[PDB]
């Protein structure tokens, strides 16, 4: 409120607790002692100390340009280079009236990335207060505590996913420089704007090899693929959108005026296949089209459906839907082998969710009677995944009697995981079962 | 990120430098909290939040328990409790394998369960820095908009049970 904390407060908050958030702990550190003798450290810790707006006392002691530098502010970034401890006030200010540290509580935003950084705090620190408020000590902690956990798994799965990196081009000088000379006046360059650099077989070289270098940028995201039964199949949605991400900004990289031009520079200059052997060494094409195939199998997938909704429902409405956007087939020419390994991938999730809604039943915790009937609605539900993998079969024999003289290997070489789930449910229903007859025994002799 | 798991006097040692910052006035920690850190119950839950794979969260939630000045007791268990008289120091470490000698925030991620209530804290924390930290993170290049939403939506109901009263202000500069 009115605890306004000049620099000698902010300075003797760091030189006792900056290197304890910050660093090995113990005293002052270079770090803390260029935050101590810092300005802008005093005004961020006015700011979200003193005012009650602002509660997170951001030291940005990211340990970066080893010899940390205090970047505090009053905003937050969760950079994987930022590692900031953010002394979040527990009231909504956080008064050095009382105890000066404890006016606040550290909140150490370490150098992990956005989704890494974000399933780690939330992990380690969000569901465990709103879900222990929600049950010890109504209808917004628990699911706060829900939505806590769900951003931590999404940032996670975002972490764990199959993300395609970035490749970029490397371009020659001379095309920029008289690239930035056309821009000068309103122009674009052209064949004969070179003079004669398109009759300089050397330079004719050196962007023949340029262009090869950027084939070989572009063979590098080509031959980038992955067998749809590798991890889940969350990580196999996740890996042809960002595919296609990454293959459009690639595209427009390549697509751009320059390069294009170069490619006219060097046929005009009779270097007559470098769009010939540029073009046919790219197979941009072929995958953009190929996602373009796989295009609405990939799309409308119940992935968090399924993953992020556990429950009873939603992992029956979740594999109604996973079977929907199976349906999608016929749409998308899934390959047999393909669709196999993606079949095999969404039992394994399948397992997983399965698992995660078992965890949420609790046979154990509950009675014999009311284990054999929670081993009987997931064994339910398993039952369903089958007859969603029945009907799914069923369309992959559909898409056998299309195209049988090629793809005609509906097989079924998928394992059905929900069949081993319920007969692990069943093995649980025939506990309790021999458990009520023990009762019934007691009850009876 | 170290097989060296944080035993008594490592957890000791960041209890008397993490209790004593959000338990106290920084220096020293309660006597409770740094008594807790040196016994056993701390020692294997820290050598579990720093050896165990499944173990990786140590909240030593230096709960500022009354009937004893208010006792800062570090409970060093694997979650925040509800955090409503505590003045918890949620140092859960960062890696599942912490280290002993590495820095502190790198190894032990601190967080907390503030004194107010799961709404009023959830607001707090998300609107003060939540929402920057992603907000930026995403801006300097979805599931990063799926989980932009869920928090803004988990700020918005936390602003809306964290306050019955609610009178803001609306200024004009």
């Amino acid at each position: 409120v009115q605890n306004v904390a000049d620099v000698s407060v902010l300075q003797k908050h760091l030189r006792k607790l900056v290197p304890l958030l910050l660093e090995d702990g113990g005293e002052a550190p270079a770090a803390l002692e260029a935050a101590l003798e810092e300005k802008s450290a005093l005004e961020q810790m006015r700011k979200f100390l003193s005012d009650p707006q602002v509660h997170t006392v951001l030291v940005e002691r990211s340990t970066l340009k080893e010899f940390i530098s205090y970047n505090i502010n009053i905003d937050i970034h969760y950079g994987v280079k930022s590692n900031s401890l953010a002394f979040i006030k527990r009231t909504p200010v956080i008064d050095a009236d009382k105890p000066v540290s404890s006016q606040l509580r550290v909140l150490t935003l370490s150098e992990d990335s956005p989704y890494e950084t974000l399933h780690s705090f939330i992990s380690n620190a969000v569901a465990p207060f709103f879900k222990s408020y929600i049950r010890e000590s109504d209808k917004m902690a628990p699911s706060v505590e829900k939505k806590i956990a769900e951003l931590e798994m999404g940032l996670l799965h975002l972490q764990q996913n199959i993300e395609i990196p970035e490749i970029s081009l490397p371009i020659h000088p001379m095309i920029t420089n008289v690239a930035k000379q056309c821009y000068e006046r309103g122009e674009k360059p052209k064949v004969t704007d070179f003079g004669d650099k398109v009759e300089d077989p050397t330079f004719l070289n050196q962007l023949q090899s340029g262009v090869n270098r950027w084939i070989r940028e572009i063979q590098k995201v080509t031959k980038l693929d992955r067998d749809p039964a590798s991890g889940t199949a969350l990580q196999e949605i996740s890996f042809w959108l960002n595919l296609e991400r990454a293959l459009y900004r690639i595209q427009e990289k390549r697509e751009s005026p320059e390069v294009l031009l170069t490619l006219d520079i060097l046929k005009h200059g009779k270097r007559f296949h470098a769009t010939v052997s540029f073009d046919t060494d790219t197979g941009l094409k072929q995958a953009l089209e190929t996602v373009n195939d796989y295009n609405p199998l990939m799309k409308d997938f119940p992935l968090n459906d399924l993953l992020s909704a556990t429950e009873l429902d939603k992992i029956r409405q979740a594999l109604v839907a996973i079977f929907t956007h199976l349906r999608k087939i016929r749409n998308t020419k899934y390959p047999i082998q393909r669709a196999l390994r993606l079949v095999e991938a969404i039992s394994r999730d399948l397992s997983s969710q399965l698992l995660k809604v078992l965890g949420t039943r609790k046979l154990m915790h509950v009675a014999y009677e009311e284990f054999e009937k929670v081993m009987v609605a997931c064994f339910e539900v398993f039952q369903t995944w089958d007859d969603e993998y029945e009907k799914l079969q069923v369309l992959l024999r559909d898409i056998v009697k299309r195209k049988r003289e090629e793809n005609l290997k509906m097989v079924w070489r998928i394992n059905p995981a929900h069949r081993k789930l319920q007969a692990r449910l069943d093995q649980m229903r025939k506990f309790r079962r021999q458990h009520e007859q023990l009762r019934a025994v007691i009850v009876r002799v | 990120a170290v097989q060296n798991v944080a035993d008594v006097s490592v957890l000791q040692k960041h209890l008397r430098k993490l209790v004593p910052l959000l338990l106290e006035d920084g220096g020293e920690a309660p006597a409770a909290l740094e008594a807790a850190l040196e016994e056993k119950s701390a020692l294997e839950q820290m050598r579990k939040f720093l050896s165990d794979p499944q173990v990786h969260t140590v909240l030593v939630e230096r709960s500022t328990l009354k009937e004893d000045k208010e006792f800062i007791s570090y409970n060093i268990n694997i979650d925040i409790h509800y955090g409503v008289k505590s003045n918890s120091l949620a140092f859960i470490k960062r890696t599942p394998v912490i280290d002993a000698d590495k820095p502190v925030s790198s190894q032990l991620r601190v967080l907390t369960l503030s004194e107010d209530s799961p709404y009023e804290t959830l607001h707090s924390f998300i609107s003060n820095a939540v929402a920057p930290f992603f907000k930026s993170y995403i801006r300097e290049s979805k599931m990063a908009p799926s989980v932009e939403k869920k928090i803004a939506e988990l700020e918005m109901g936390l602003l809306h049970l964290q306050q019955n009263i609610e009178i803001p202000e609306i200024s004009l500069p």
